[PDB]
Order: structure tokens, then sequence, then C-alpha cells
């Protein structure tokens, strides 16, 4: 509920590249500097003799915009023998699958077809260029000795992603095997030292992969989208990735342990042909230091009331127990055809409470189909199903839909205000945007002071300046804030005491501050984070009058904590967030005894 | 004017709070004018079954003299998207994908419109009797996309609006879903229209498959009662999904394939003998209840209706339309029907 939509930081790359179709953070704690970086997968090249290339545009978030494509590799097509080329580089979808970890960069291109060795052909196996500082290396695992449709050579490795904790990079190759699919895992330790700019079928000593299976397992399209965390109490993350072809298209997600690539958990959708496993996203969303997995399936189509189905897209959260259990829920889409569920990713903690937090993207939903991307929050019980803010797209459709998404990413801040971010891309725009998290002030309204009631038996201290016989009608009021992160001191808190905010105004009460003048009356207390509160006390006295609507009229007064932001504003110009959780108003009651 | 969904037309009156009713009534006809289209895969697995099409021209037209009054035919082939990894790219292969086997296979093609509905059944025959197939790499095939393109384009197939659309889809395996165009390239979702040119599919290569919802509502708005005739194991993929296609029909054919006159007749029978109804509501706060009144008096809930009707016998839909919230109309049709009921609702707030 605190993702800034009154600022977003604006990204924009060539027409018709596909800008935005993969998007992450580039945070090198050794420049302390922050960058961005989203892939072009249709972006052309300055490499000679190759057409529509891809490209990674690395962008700058400090005031400057400038995206300065990164230099992965400028060759063309090397070569077998006189024209006989190797590979064919153009239209290769470079850049369509962006993953930075602290100072590494892994760029894949899954539409890489080459001449395979033994024979001319043309093998779609993929590859994928790891930077590492000023090394660059070129990853390949998939076109070996041994491919064809019947091994490896369909790969397409490199459809799928992600970096582990403990220096391993994991890839997903959903062709393999006749259209089975394959997971494949290998540390970046051994991928930089085994790197020989003249070998193709590269060895490496440590990797981890999935080997075939029987031939019923065909279009299973395992690792067409991949995640990590652990699962199994080692510590060491584990592969997640999901195969949404399985089971005559039920759909699948397998769960592998990340030591030895052994299988641990398998999932399974409900729905034929509703691609359960089409995203996965493993978050700790309840805050137990248990991960818990999040599963897509934007195809589900959902009985209505009257009993026609709608296509509407399911998400399912399932919460890992210590006992090796998984308590599932299910979460349904809101707009028909809009794809629910085609990109999930966690948030980290966008609100800062305890519990981290995710978001879940409907790319063809909204007005107009633009886009709407939903955020939801999480709690000691697991994830709260309403989401708290909707994020919607603001650009129409040139000639294909925006899109607006389908790639997303969090769980760094940018600004470094203490609270993640969120970039998004819209790439049937060829569009990023980034998103800022404005931090959350808790305001603790009081009501309480000694003395707390009146019986009124007893005055305990006359008004004076009254001719009752009453006591003094307190209108105490009070407004306490704290906050996380970057805030401001001096908390701005305009307040209000006007009388009777129980009552009906534009007529004169019972009860009126004669020492203001009038009965409405104001507060501009200017809290402190961290202080007590700071109580502005009124005093106000039932006066005899010539005529009135009554003797009397029992109505709280409500002390308003209103704020302006304008001053709360730091220097980037991200205004604090009043927390919508805690009640807008509060105050006492007046009783006898 | 309506013949044989009465009435063709409701006006009422709801204010907040209440619910009022009436009796819709649909009475099958006798005899349907019959225009059968026979969307044929013609893959490389389909080889051994296109040659047992000569078969059924003059066959099932003597089958189907006493359940039509007159009866069509029309052809057409498909086979898959022409890209990578689909199909394979190298030069040689692009255009005939069984030449390392030494075959005339046809080049690869999404979707070919071949026939358009003609009552020659000479010319059913002939067309068919010189068609080739063709091939490609992966298991499935792109069966669906071809479907919605011989749904939606009307004056090209030559469908007609007083006949009893069908469509036959002979296949024996699975068919591409929507998302699989993901690794090819095509992440543009289908629009719905239909795109023949020349008699091509122009676009099969540019947008993405259908999914199910998508081509369920696309054969229903165009009336057309889908047959599948699977052949493999696949026949059970294509069963299963029957619940999630409305008004859609999966007969086996057998090794033999001496079943396929006889699928299509009993089908067909199977078909007549059923009605059931749905309803498009896209207005606010309104809901709709419809039981249905079958000859044997059973309520079922309407959205399958009652089975087993035949003609001399009128089956009755009980609706009750309700009026919970205030801010058009909702059409109330039988699927497969070629007559729809427009309940032009009047709402008052
Ligand atoms: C999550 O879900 C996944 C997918 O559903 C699941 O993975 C599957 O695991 C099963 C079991 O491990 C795999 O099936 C086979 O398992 C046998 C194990 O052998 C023993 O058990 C069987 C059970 O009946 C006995 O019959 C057998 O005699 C043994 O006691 C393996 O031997 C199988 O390997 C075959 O394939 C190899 C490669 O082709 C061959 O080299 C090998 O010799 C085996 O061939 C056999 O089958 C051939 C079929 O044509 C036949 O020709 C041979 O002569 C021989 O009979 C195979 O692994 C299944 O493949 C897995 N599927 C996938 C996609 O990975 C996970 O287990 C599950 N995990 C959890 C936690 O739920
Ligand atoms: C990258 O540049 C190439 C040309 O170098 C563009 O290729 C065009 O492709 C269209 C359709 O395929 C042709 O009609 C044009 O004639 C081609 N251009 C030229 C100069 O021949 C390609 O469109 C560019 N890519 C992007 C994303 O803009
Ligand atoms: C029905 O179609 C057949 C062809 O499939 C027509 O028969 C052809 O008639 C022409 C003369 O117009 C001859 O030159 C051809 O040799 C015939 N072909 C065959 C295969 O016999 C037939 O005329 C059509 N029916 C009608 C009523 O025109
Ligand atoms: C639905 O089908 C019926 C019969 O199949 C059609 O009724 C025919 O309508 C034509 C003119 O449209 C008449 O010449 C025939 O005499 C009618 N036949 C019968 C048996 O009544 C009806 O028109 C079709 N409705 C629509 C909307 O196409
Ligand atoms: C058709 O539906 C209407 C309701 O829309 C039925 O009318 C009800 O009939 C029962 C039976 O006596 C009464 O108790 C109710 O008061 C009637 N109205 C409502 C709103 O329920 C009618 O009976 C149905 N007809 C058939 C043949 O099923
Ligand atoms: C993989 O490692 C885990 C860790 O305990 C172990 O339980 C499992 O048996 C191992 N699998 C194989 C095949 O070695
Ligand atoms: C429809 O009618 C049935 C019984 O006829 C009733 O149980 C159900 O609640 C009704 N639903 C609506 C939405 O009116
Ligand atoms: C279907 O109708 C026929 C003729 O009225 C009847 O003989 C048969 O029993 C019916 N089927 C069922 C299941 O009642
Ligand atoms: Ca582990
Ligand atoms: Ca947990
Ligand atoms: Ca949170
Ligand atoms: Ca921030
Ligand atoms: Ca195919
Ligand atoms: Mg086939």
């Amino acid at each position: 509920f605190n993702l800034d939509v009154d600022s977003p930081a604006e990204y924009s790359g060539p027409e018709g590249s596909y800008f935005g179709f993969a998007v992450d953070f580039f945070v090198p704690s050794a420049s302390s500097r922050m960058f961005l970086l989203v892939g072009a997968p249709k972006a052309n090249t300055t490499q000679p003799g190759i057409v529509e290339g891809g490209q990674v545009l690395k962008c700058d978030w400090s005031s400057t915009r400038r995206c300065q494509p990164i230099e992965f590799d400028a060759t063309g097509n090397r070569d077998y023998a006189k024209d006989d080329p190797l590979e064919f580089k153009s239209h290769q979808w470079f850049g369509a699958s962006v993953r930075s970890k602290q100072d590494k960069i892994l760029a894949c291109a899954p539409l890489y077809h080459w001449r395979t060795e033994m024979k001319q052909e043309r093998e779609p196996v993929g590859t994928c260029f790891l930077q590492d500082g000023t090394k660059t290396v070129e990853y390949a695992p998939c076109r070996s000795q041994d491919i064809d449709a019947d091994g490896q050579g369909f790969c397409q490795g490199g459809f799928s992603i992600d970096f582990t904790k403990a220096d391993r990079v994991l890839l997903g190759g959903p062709g393999s095997f006749y259209w089975q699919g394959q997971l494949i895992s290998d540390q970046v330790a051994e991928i930089v030292s085994k790197y020989d700019p003249n070998v193709y079928s590269i060895k490496y000593n440590n990797q981890l992969a999935t080997r075939t299976a029987q031939a019923i397992f065909d279009d299973s399209y395992l690792g067409y989208s991949v995640a990590v965390g652990d699962f199994n109490g080692d510590g060491i993350d584990d592969f997640v990735s999901g195969v949404p072809r399985a089971a005559r298209t039920l759909g699948m997600v397998y769960i592998y342990d990340g030591k030895n690539m052994s299988s641990l958990y398998n999932f399974t959708g409900e729905q034929m042909a509703a691609y359960f496993g089409f995203s996965v996203a493993a978050t700790d969303i309840n805050g137990d230091d248990y991960a818990d997995v999040f599963i897509g399936a934007p195809l589900f189509m959902d009985r209505g009331s009257d009993g026609k189905l709608q296509e509407v897209g399911q998400v399912s959260v399932s919460l890992q127990r210590a006992s090796g259990d998984f308590q599932t829920t299910k979460l349904n889409g809101f707009e028909v055809f809009a794809r629910f569920g085609s990109a999930i990713a966690p948030l980290g903690d966008l609100d800062q409470d305890g519990f981290n937090d995710i978001a879940i993207a409907a790319p063809y939903g909204g007005e107009d189909k633009k886009g709407i991307v939903y955020i939801f929050n999480g709690r000691s019980t697991g994830l709260n199903a309403v989401p708290s803010q909707i994020l919607e797209g603001q650009w129409a459709a040139r000639s294909m839909p925006p899109s607006f998404g389908y790639s997303m990413k969090g769980a760094t801040d940018i600004d470094k205000n203490g609270y993640p971010d969120l970039i998004v891309g819209a790439f049937g725009v060829d569009r990023a945007i980034l998103y800022r998290a404005r931090p959350v002030i808790t305001v603790n309204a009081g009501l309480e002071v000694y003395p707390s009631i009146l019986n009124q038996d007893n005055k305990t201290c006359s008004l004076p300046g009254t001719a009752l016989k009453v006591s003094c009608f307190n209108v105490r009021f009070c407004l306490k804030a704290d906050g996380k992160g970057v805030l401001p001191r001096k908390l701005n808190f305009q307040v209000e005491l006007l009388l009777d905010k129980l009552k009906q105004k534009g007529a004169i009460r019972r009860a009126l501050f004669l020492y203001s003048r009038s009965p409405s009356h104001s507060k501009n207390m200017t809290i402190s984070r961290g202080g007590l509160m700071q109580c502005e006390e009124l005093i106000a006295y039932l006066r005899d009058e010539s005529e009135f609507r009554d003797k009397l009229t029992p109505i709280t007064i409500f002390m308003e904590y209103r704020l302006d932001y304008r001053t709360a504003a730091d220097t980037t110009g991200l205004q604090p967030i009043l927390n919508q959780f805690t009640p807008a108003n509060i105050s006492r009651q007046a009783h006898i005894l | 004017i309506n013949t044989q969904v009465t009435p063709g037309e409701v006006s009422i009156q709801l204010r907040p709070g209440a619910e009022a009713n009436f009796m819709l009534k649909v009475h099958p006809l006798k005899k349907y004018p019959v225009d059968l289209y026979y969307l044929v895969d013609v893959s490389a697995s389909m080889h051994n079954n296109i040659e047992k099409l000569n078969s059924v021209g003059n066959d099932l037209s003597r089958k189907m003299a006493f359940f039509s009054r007159d009866f069509r035919l029309g052809f057409g082939s498909y086979v898959d998207k022409t890209v990578s990894p689909y199909i394979s790219i190298h030069p040689e292969r692009i255009h005939n994908q069984c030449s390392d086997y030494n075959l005339d296979c046809m080049p690869p093609h999404g979707y070919i419109h071949v026939l358009s509905l003609t009552e020659n059944i000479t010319e059913f025959e002939k067309a068919v009797h010189r068609q080739k197939i063709s091939g490609n790499i992966d298991t499935p095939e792109g069966g669906f996309d071809a479907m919605l393109q011989a749904a939606v384009c009307e004056s090209h197939i030559g469908w007609r609006k007083e006949a009893k659309r069908l469509l036959l889809v002979m296949t024996d395996q699975t068919s591409h879903l929507a998302l699989d165009s993901k690794l090819a390239g095509i992440v543009v979702p289908n629009d719905g229209n239909c795109h023949l040119k020349n008699n091509v599919y122009v676009k099969s290569t540019t947008m993405e498959h259908p999914s199910l919802g998508q081509l369920s509502e696309k054969l229903i708005d165009n009336n057309i009662n889908v047959i599948f005739a699977v052949q493999g194991k696949q026949f059970h993929w294509y069963k299963d999904l029957l619940p999630l296609l409305p008004g859609t029909i999966a007969g086996e054919i057998e090794s033999k394939a001496a079943n396929l006159n006889n699928l299509v007749v009993e089908a067909y029978q199977k078909l007549i003998s059923e009605v059931k109804v749905q309803v498009e509501n896209q207005v606010q706060g309104i809901y709709f209840n419809i039981t249905a009144i079958c000859p044997d008096g059973s309520r079922k809930p309407g959205m399958e209706g009652c089975r087993n009707v035949t003609s001399n016998d009128e089956v009755l839909f009980n609706v009750t339309v309700t009026m919970k919230k205030c801010d058009n109309y909702a059409i109330i049709k039988p699927i497969g029907f070629n007559e729809t009921a427009k309940i032009h609702i009047h709402r008052n707030c």
C-alpha cells in the first residue's frame, strides 16, 4: 500500500525491441552505486552480419536514465570452415532472462541456433554470457557432443535461470529429451576458470543435472521456470522448477535437493490445460524462517455462479512446515482472460512489519487490457488474500498489447530509504518502470490521561469561570508517532480539536470553549519520533443561554491526524505514508461512573 | 418468427429486491439440413488414415439421407506452426520435413482451407483423393488454432445459418496449448479474428494459439457443434476436456478405421438428442436462475439441461430473473441451436 504511483521513474528502449522482457537490479557493493538491468531480446546490435541479436541495457537511477548496453559480446558468427558458419546469432533473443548477484550478471539467449559439429544443422541449444566484474565468460552446457531432438539439441538452455545463494547457477532447458525438460546447476567458481574461447563442449567438474526419463514424459517442459530456496533444512538452496504440461497437461512442480539434485517434493495441478507451474517464486511470506512456495496457473478456468466457466487464473500458496508438510491455499484472479498469476515476485518487506511480502501480476487485465499488478502482505498465519494495492499500467497498445506486468523484480532498496523497491516491464511498448516504497509511520492516537473518568458525584476540580457545579471539561488531545527508516524528526502532524465531532455542526452546542471565542478549536502539535504524546489541553464549560436545542448533548470530539507531507518529504521527494491499518480517529466517551 | 425456441423475445420490468419468471420452450425440429466439415490433421503421424477418407463420400451420404433434409461436406488440413522448434529450419528440411526418409511430403502449413461446403459428393471425393501429408518434429500438433480459424471464418468455409453446423476434427494426438508458443518467441495472445487471405492461415506464425476458454467462446458464438474423432490413446485426453468445452462430442476411431461413418452418424444422433442452455449476461446485479423441466419431469439445474430428447417432444426451461442491485439485456440460447431468445430486460432504479 506504500508503493508510490505518484512519481514512477520511467525508462524506454528502442521501438519494437521488446525492451523490458526481463528486469533486475545491479548493486555492486564495491562501487556502492545502484543500476537497473533490462533485457531487449529483439534489439539490434553492433555485431557484424547479425540482425536482431539482443541487448542487456544497464540503466542508471541517480537522475540519469542513460541506458548503456552491456557489451557482453561484440563478434559475429564463429565459423567451422570456409563459408561454414558454426553458429547463428541472428534472432537469438539474447537478454530474455537477466539475473544479477551482487557482482555478477547472467544474461542468456534461448533461441541461439548453431551448426552442430557432426553435420550441418540448426539446433536451438542456447547460450549464456556470465560477466564477473572485468572478466566475461560464455556458458552453454546444452551444446554438447551428444545432441539432437533425442538429446539436448533442442535444449533452449537459458529459458529460465537463477542464482543460488552459494555461488551456483541454476539453468533450465525446457526442450531437451524431446521436450521433457532439464535443469542444470553449476558453480561460478568453475564457469570462469573453465572457458577456452576455442572449445565448444566444456566439461565442468562439479555440475549437477537431471537426466533422461521414459518416453511418456515428452512435452512436459521441465525448467519452464525456476526458483531457489531452502526446503529440507540443510541450509543450501534447493532447485524449484515448474513443469506446466505434466500429467496430461494438469501441470506439476518439482523440487530437487540442492546438494545432489535428488527429488524431494512434488506438487500437482487440479485442472487440465491450466498451466500449473508457469511461474514459480519461493519466498518466506509468514515470517516463520521457513520458505514458502508460490505457483502460477494463468489459464485456470473457474466455475461461475450460474455454472459457466471463466478463465481467470489461480495462484497456489503453500506454507512449508517444520515436519515436511505443506499447508496449501488457492487464490483466484479477478478479471476473465487476464492471465492472473503470470508473474510472481517476492517484494521483501515492503512495509517493514516482520513478514515478507509478494506481488502477482495480470498482464492482460485492467482497463483496456493495459495491465494490472496486485500487492499482497504477509501475516503470522500466512498471506493475506486481499490485495492492499493495485498497480496499473499507463500505456496504450501500439501494435501488440502493452503486457504491463510480464516481468517484475523487487527486494532491493535503490533510494536507500530503508524500504525495498519494484521495477516492472511493459515490454509491449518497450518500457520499464520503477516504483519507490514510501516510509511508513505508526500514529498512536491517545485518549487516556489521569484522571481517567469522572463518576459525576464529586467535582475533582471545578473550572473557574463557570456558574455550574460541574468540574473541568478536559478536551486534551495528543498524536504520537514513530517510524523505521529515513524520516524527518519534526512530524508536522497538524491536528484539530473540533467541538462535538459526534454531533451536528452549524449550531451552538451546550459546551463551548469561551476562551477560544467559539466552540471550534484546532491544534498544530509537532510530534517527535520516539517522544511521549504531546498534549494540547483545552478547557470548555457549559453556560446558560437565552435559547438552545437542549440543555446538554453528549458527543465526543475527534482529534485529526492529517499531514501535508510537504515538509515530511525527504530530498528525493518521497512523502511518508500514514499506515491505513490504524484508525484515523480516536477519542474517549463521557460516562457516569 | 422463431420456430424451435419459443418465446424468441421477452420484455420484463423489475425493481430491486424482486424476482420474476416465465417459461421458455425449446421444441427440436424433425429433420435438419446438415453441413459437415472435415478439419483433418494431415501430419506425418496421420498418414495411414488420410487414405481412409475415400470411403466417407457416398457411404455417409447414404447413412445420413434420413436424418437430414440435405447434406453438405467440406475439407481442410492443418499440421502446426511453421517455426522452430516445431519444424526444422534447415533449408533442405524446412520445405519437406520428410526428406531424410525420401518421402514426397507436402510443405508444412498452419492451416489450409481446401473445399468450401458443397452438396456434390464427387467434388469431396476428388478433393480428398489428391491430398498429401506433411511433417514436423514435436509430438503434439497445432489443432486448436486451426479449429478457431475454421469456426470464425464464415463466408470462406461456407457455413449455412439454416443448417446444423457440425465440425469433425480428425486427429490422433494431443494438441498445442496457448502458452506453448513461448518457446518459439510468439508471446502475442490470439485476438480471435480469422486471417484466411488466400485460403491459407497467414498469421499462424505471429500470434500464439487460443486457450480453451477463447476457443469455447468462439465455437459457441458461431453455433458450431464439434465432433472430435481421435484414434490413439489420446481419445481419453480429448474426452476429459469435454466438461471444459460445452457442446462437444468425442468418438474413438479403432485401428481398422472402418468405424468412421458410424462414428459420425452416432455422434450426430447423440448430438440431436440433447438440449441445454446458457446465458450471456452483461448486466450488473441481475442473476438468472434456470431449472429445466425434462419430459421425465426431472428438476435439472438447466446448465446441462435435459437429454434424451426427440421430436414430438417439447422441452421447457423454467427461468427466474432476480433484481439484486441497480446500475441492457441477456440472451439465453440452447447451445448448438441456431435460434436464441432475446430477454430484453428493462431495469428501472
Ligand atoms: C516426483 O514426480 C516425478 C515425476 O512423476 C518422479 O520422477 C519419476 O520417478 C520414477 C521412479 O524413480 C521414474 O520411473 C522409473 O523408476 C525406475 C526405478 O526402478 C525401480 O522401480 C520400478 C518401479 O516399478 C521397478 O519396476 C524397477 O524394477 C526398479 O525396482 C527406474 O529404473 C527408471 O529408469 C528407467 O529409464 C532409464 C532411462 O530410460 C533406463 O536406463 C532404466 O533402465 C529404466 O528403464 C526401464 O524402463 C524402460 C521403459 O521403456 C524399459 O525399456 C527398461 O527395460 C526398464 O524397464 C525410471 O527412473 C520416472 O522416470 C521419474 N520421472 C521423471 C520425470 O523424473 C519423482 O520420483 C517424484 N518424487 C516425489 C518425491 O514424489
Ligand atoms: C533491426 O534492423 C533491421 C535492419 O538492419 C530491421 O530489419 C527490417 O525488417 C523489416 C521486416 O523484417 C523489413 O521490412 C525492413 O526492410 C528491414 N530493415 C532494413 C533496413 O532492411 C529490423 O526491423 C530492426 N529491428 C528493430 C527491432 O527495429
Ligand atoms: C460434381 O463434381 C464432379 C467432379 O468432382 C463433376 O464431374 C466433372 O464434370 C466435368 C464436366 O463439367 C468433367 O469435365 C469432369 O471430367 C468431371 N469429373 C469427374 C471426376 O467425373 C460434376 O459435374 C459435378 N456435378 C455437377 C452437377 O456439376
Ligand atoms: C434456423 O433453422 C431453421 C430451419 O433449419 C430456419 O428455418 C428456415 O428459414 C428459411 C428462411 O430463413 C425458410 O425458407 C425455411 O422454410 C425455414 N425452414 C423451416 C423448417 O422452418 C431458420 O431460418 C434458421 N434461423 C436462423 C436465424 O438462421
Ligand atoms: C417454475 O418456477 C416458478 C418460480 O419461478 C415456480 O413457481 C413457484 O411454485 C411453487 C409451487 O407451488 C410455489 O410455492 C412458489 O410460490 C412459486 N413461486 C416461486 C417464486 O417460487 C413454478 O412452480 C415452476 N414450475 C414448474 C413446472 O416447475
Ligand atoms: C542427497 O543428499 C541428501 C541430503 O541428506 C540425502 O538425504 C539423499 O539421500 C541424497 N541423495 C542421493 C541420491 O545421494
Ligand atoms: C435458484 O433456485 C434454487 C431452487 O430453485 C435455489 O436453491 C437457489 O438458491 C436459487 N439461486 C438464485 C441465485 O436465485
Ligand atoms: C430415452 O428415451 C427412450 C424413448 O422415449 C426411452 O426408451 C429410454 O428409456 C430413454 N432413456 C432413458 C435413460 O430413460
Ligand atoms: Ca536444501
Ligand atoms: Ca514459512
Ligand atoms: Ca510486510
Ligand atoms: Ca525505496
Ligand atoms: Ca505438431
Ligand atoms: Mg502427428
